[PDB]
């Protein structure tokens, strides 16, 4: 029943200016499809929101391809699976949350769409939930289905480590170290919650520019306009 | 109320100058920072101990809290 | 080959520092506390937090230096 | 001797219907000038990072 | 847990033991003062309106100190008959009004 | 012709006075925001949906896929709160100034202050989060502490036994219409303050030294206008979760309660307020009264003199208010436990003996010390 | 809606109990099947 507020690491895309790194998003969803995918949620992303970001439009075809999902109804008025294109959304990996709870101990695994804007402290909290798992202490004594993590709000996680060294391997040949897994997956889940966020900072430092630029200029016509009765000088001249 | 219609003004002479003829910033860091150090002395007396009161208030209430959320010795100590 | 990662190096450096052995000292301190007591409602989460919290503010100011 | 700003005064902007034209044309420049410029700049500040850094890798 | 009028309705069969140990309470020690018989209706079936009433904050039950439940909020912790134990929380929690229809069918409202 | 000439009387040669300083730019500013929420609101109303089932993925429909819909998305969430930060500046500027001397510009202030808060607190259910859900289950349900047809009057306003789809999309109908109620109360705010003139600062008839709106404060206004657009967009493109509370992206749930309920920043002195009274009538009362004592502040003034300006009791006592606003604002935003509590007691206590009993004991003595 | 206008509560609720319709899901995460009631709406033939 006690606060561990999570750190500041220092993020690829922390400063103002400062852009995701799209190279670690491509790992980072690699991680969500072969490591979260079977348990979570991520609802509002499809494979055609990965094109131009962090792969080509051929290459996320494929990766939609590759999966299967529902599609219909057809003329005999039932409905048939086929595989996964563009458009398809992000395939839901239980029908609903009694089936997640069900299937979790009574725990329902959240949605990863907006998990960093949805949680206090974003990629710190979700890196270091990830990273930071370690053994109960003398007295924290769990229940079933629970693991000790500090960084969660209970201590209590119901969720079993999901990442550790090389669970997968990567297609560009990094090395899959389990804080490597975590950097990118943290830096894809922004991207998933925010995919605005690189467009955003330019508009940010266009903004700054273009204030900079017209702030003293304005400025500069009140001060020219207001310059009349600022430097007026007043004679009072009563008669005898 | 209408320029014409306002009030009584009688014995007084307004000199002008057009914004053309005059500079926009005359004498802005030289005279202006000395106003500006002026204007805060005056003010700041009145202003400020109400925000220092609250950052007194702030801090101390965050601390006290942060006490109160930590454990504490008497929790089943001298007592197996 | 066995593969490592910067985060156990860097965190057992991390644990070098005064204060996350002071509160290590603690932490062992409650430690025996809790086992030599016969049976108690108490719990080391404080001092673990404590220590964690030392810790992992060094982790971040040097682990991201590892990762790419 | 004409002066540097009253060249422009004289000749560009005394009547209000030629200051329009500078304005729109000027407008039209600066708009392609500052994009440019500023996209650039926070292009070389994320070098690397962004998708056309990285894009001629996987196409 | 069950959405009723938008509200959580915590229908509750409680084990043999439970039951008679919420009458083994004694009726005036608890802030609001009730024996569990003035609260439910078939001993083994007790339902309740699952909202605090301090402010309204939804608790989890089979939590805190009693067997019944806890509050989230600012931690009132509730018994197995509902019954407000540890504060800052003011009353017992709301009982609705409730008939079975058969052995097997409850009707509440 | 007959329009030019309200325009004149209003904006072009309305005779200001010479001497106005920045805290007067604010209404103008209320108007731009005022504007601006409902053009950014009007583009946002056309692709969300007042439904339970799709409110939450219209508004991320918004955001992700309508083509630049996440900005018009947080220059209506932010402009929301930069319209409070603004009111706040307004309403304080006439409370040192003197300005609420003119009764019924004052007045209809009051309900302006007013209609905006109804306004924002309905328009933050709509996205249909966990705290829009569960801060409007925690704000209606307070009615119910009314006498004796508070637990009816909740009821009819849901349009059911608890907050439901029933009352999301009436709060849409309640949004979209709202804003212009208050443009139109705005026109007769700005009505009586042709009739009464422009205060200043010294608080001093300033019909000796009169300039025309044009094209003075028409350049100051449009300077002051870069300035909270430049605020604006530095929330917008920077910090545009900053000032919002993040369980609003977690899809509302009615079986499941957020640890740390409340509502937003520009309600938490007036929540403070309410949570500081233990009976639940007494503190719908006081958080009523924190609003509506505004109304009694012309009556409350006692000083020979108008304005603040040459008044060093009232300007602590004023400065006091503020800070002890900015406590209670603070003690909202925590949760209900020691040491928060007591703070919150003496805050709350503290508000309305500044305003009730001391800002006037000032003022009657500072008369007393020139001889009044 | 039969309430009223041709039938009374009892009956109208008899005959909704008469025919059986889906409801859920339960806590497995999967639907069943349980007899009528006056809030439910008359069942549709097909499923499109
Ligand atoms: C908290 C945010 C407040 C920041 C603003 C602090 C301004 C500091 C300051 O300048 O105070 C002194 C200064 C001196 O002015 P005069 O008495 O007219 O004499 C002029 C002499 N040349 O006082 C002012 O500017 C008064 C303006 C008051 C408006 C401030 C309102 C702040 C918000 C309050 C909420 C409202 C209540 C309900
Ligand atoms: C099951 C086979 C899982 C895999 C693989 C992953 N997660 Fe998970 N997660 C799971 C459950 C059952 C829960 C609920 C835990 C609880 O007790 O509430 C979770 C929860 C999370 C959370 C939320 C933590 C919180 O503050 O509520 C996050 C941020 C989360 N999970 C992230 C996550 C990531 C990044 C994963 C792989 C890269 C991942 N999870 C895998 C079950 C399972
Ligand atoms: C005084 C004027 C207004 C204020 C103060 C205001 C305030 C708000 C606030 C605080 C929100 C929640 C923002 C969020 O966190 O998501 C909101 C949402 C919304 N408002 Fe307004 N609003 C105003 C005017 C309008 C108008 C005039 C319209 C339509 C004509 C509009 C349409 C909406 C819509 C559709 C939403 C939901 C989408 C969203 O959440 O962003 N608003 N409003
Ligand atoms: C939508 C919100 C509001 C708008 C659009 C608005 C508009 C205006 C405008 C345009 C002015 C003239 C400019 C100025 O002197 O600042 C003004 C002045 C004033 N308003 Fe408001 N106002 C709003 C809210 C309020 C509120 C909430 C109050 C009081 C509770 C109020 C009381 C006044 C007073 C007293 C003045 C006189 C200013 C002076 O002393 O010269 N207004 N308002
Ligand atoms: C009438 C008036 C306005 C004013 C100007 C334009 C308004 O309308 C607008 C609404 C929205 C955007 C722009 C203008 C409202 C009030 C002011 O600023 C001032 C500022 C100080 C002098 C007195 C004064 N009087
Ligand atoms: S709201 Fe349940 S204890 Fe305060």
């Amino acid at each position: 029943d006690l606060e561990l507020h999570p750190p500041s690491y220092p993020w690829s895309h922390r400063g103002l200016l400062s852009s995701l790194d799209h190279t670690s998003i491509r790992r980072g969803f690699q991680v969500y499809k072969q490591v979260c995918s079977s348990c979570h949620s991520m609802d509002y992303v499809a494979y055609r929101h990965l094109v131009g970001v962090c792969y080509t439009e051929d290459e996320a075809k494929a990766l939609a391809e590759e999966v299967e999902v529902q599609d219909g109804p057809n003329e005999d008025g039932e409905m048939f699976m086929r595989p996964g294109k563009l458009s398809d959304y992000f395939p839901k990996p239980y029908p609903n949350p009694e089936a997640a709870r069900a299937a979790n101990n009574g725990a329902l695994p959240p949605d990863l769409s907006y998990i960093v804007r949805a949680r206090h402290g974003g990629e710190d909290y979700v890196f270091s939930l990830l990273t930071g798992y370690c053994e109960p202490p003398t007295g924290v004594s769990l229940r079933e289905g629970l693991y000790f993590n500090p960084y969660f709000p209970g201590q209590a996680i119901g969720m079993a480590p999901p990442i550790y060294n090389e669970v997968l391997e990567f297609d560009d040949g990094t090395p899959a170290t389990m804080s490597q897994v975590a950097k990118d997956v943290c830096t894809f889940l922004r991207w998933a919650a925010e995919p605005e966020h690189d467009h955003r900072k330019r508009m940010g430092l266009k903004m700054l520019l273009m204030m900079g630029l017209l702030l003293p200029l304005v400025y500069a016509m009140k001060r020219h306009k207001w310059s009349v009765l600022k430097s007026r000088k007043l004679a009072y001249r009563p008669p005898k | 109320r209408q320029f014409g219609h306002l009030t009584r003004v009688r014995h007084v002479i307004t000199y002008s100058l057009s914004p053309f003829e005059q500079r926009a910033f005359p004498h802005y860091f030289s005279k202006g920072i000395p106003n500006v150090l002026r204007r805060t002395r005056a003010c700041i007396l009145r202003v400020a101990p109400p925000f220092v009161a609250f950052y007194l208030v702030y801090t101390w209430g965050t601390q006290e809290f942060e006490k109160s959320k930590r454990k504490n010795p008497a929790a089943y100590e001298n007592d197996r | 080959e066995e593969l490592v990662d910067p985060l156990t190096t860097v965190r057992e450096q991390c644990e070098q520092l005064e204060k996350c052995v002071k509160a290590r000292e603690r932490l062992e301190l409650c430690d025996e506390r809790v086992s030599s007591r016969s049976q108690t409602e108490e719990d080391c989460t404080e001092e673990l937090l404590d220590f964690l919290h030392a810790r992992d503010h060094c982790v971040a100011h040097k682990l991201f230096n590892s990762l790419k | 001797a004409p002066t540097l700003t009253a060249r422009l005064y004289s000749l560009l902007f005394r009547r209000t219907s030629t200051f329009a034209l500078t304005i729109v044309v000027g407008a039209l420049f600066f708009e392609r000038a500052f994009d440019q410029g500023a996209d650039a700049i926070y292009e070389h500040i994320n070098e690397g990072k962004l998708w056309k850094h990285i894009k001629h890798k996987y196409e | 847990a069950f959405k009723w009028r938008g509200k959580p309705l915590f229908v509750r069969h409680r084990t043999k033991k439970e039951i008679d140990q919420e009458a083994a309470v004694e009726v005036s020690q608890l802030r609001d003062p009730q024996h569990d018989l003035e609260r439910v209706k078939k001993p083994e079936w007790v339902i309740l309106i699952g909202v605090c009433t301090h402010l309204g904050c939804v608790p989890i039950a089979n939590a805190g100190d009693f067997g019944g439940y806890y509050c989230p909020c600012h931690g009132s912790h509730y018994d197995a008959s509902g019954r407000i134990r540890k504060g800052p929380a003011p009353l017992n929690l709301e009982v609705p009004s409730y008939e079975f229809t058969s052995d097997d069918m409850v009707i509440v409202g | 012709h007959p329009l030019m000439k309200i325009v004149n009387n209003a904006f072009i040669d309305l005779p200001a006075p010479s001497n106005i300083s920045s805290w007067w730019n604010f209404g103008s500013l209320l108007g731009i925001c005022l504007i601006l929420q409902i053009l950014t609101g009007l583009f946002l109303a056309m692709h969300y949906t007042s439904d339970t089932t799709t409110a939450f993925s219209s508004v991320t429909h918004i955001c992700r896929d309508v083509n630049y819909g996440w900005i018009i998305r947080y220059m209506h969430a932010n402009g929301a709160s930069m319209f409070f930060i603004c009111l706040y500046m307004h309403v304080g500027r006439g409370l040192y100034y003197g300005s609420y001397t003119f009764l019924e510009t004052w007045n209809i202030g009051v309900i302006l202050l007013l209609t905006v808060m109804a306004t924002a607190f309905m328009g933050y259910v709509l996205p249909w989060g966990q705290m829009s859900f569960w801060g409007a289950t925690v704000i209606t349900n307070l009615l119910s502490a009314i006498p004796y047809i508070g637990t009816n009057l909740v009821e009819w306003i849901w349009g059911g036994f608890s907050v439901d789809k029933a009352t999301l999309t009436r709060f849409f109908a309640f949004h979209f219409i709202l804003p212009f109620i208050i443009m139109a109360i705005a026109m007769v705010h700005l009505l009586f303050l042709h009739e009464t003139g422009s205060n200043n600062p010294t608080g001093i008839s300033s019909d000796v030294d009169k300039i025309p709106f044009h094209p003075y404060y028409t350049i100051k206004d449009i300077l002051g206008a870069l300035l909270l657009i430049l605020a604006l967009m530095l929330l917008v493109l920077f910090a545009p979760d900053l000032l919002g509370d993040p369980d609003n992206y977690t899809p509302a749930n009615p079986l499941n309660t957020p640890p740390h309920i409340k509502p937003e920043w520009y309600f938490l002195f007036a929540y403070a307020i309410l949570r500081s009274i233990p009976n639940k009538l007494g503190g719908v009362l006081a958080l009523a009264f924190s609003i509506l004592i505004l109304a009694l502040i012309p009556l409350l003034h006692t000083s020979k003199q108008r304005s603040m300006m040459f008044r060093p009791l009232s300007q602590c006592l004023f400065w006091a208010l503020v800070a002890d606003l900015l406590t209670l604002t603070w003690i909202g935003g925590q949760p209900v436990e020691h040491p928060y509590i007591t703070i919150g007691q003496l805050a709350s206590v503290l508000y309305f003996l500044l305003i009730l009993v001391l800002m006037p004991t000032a003022g009657t003595i500072e008369n007393k010390l020139l001889k009044w």
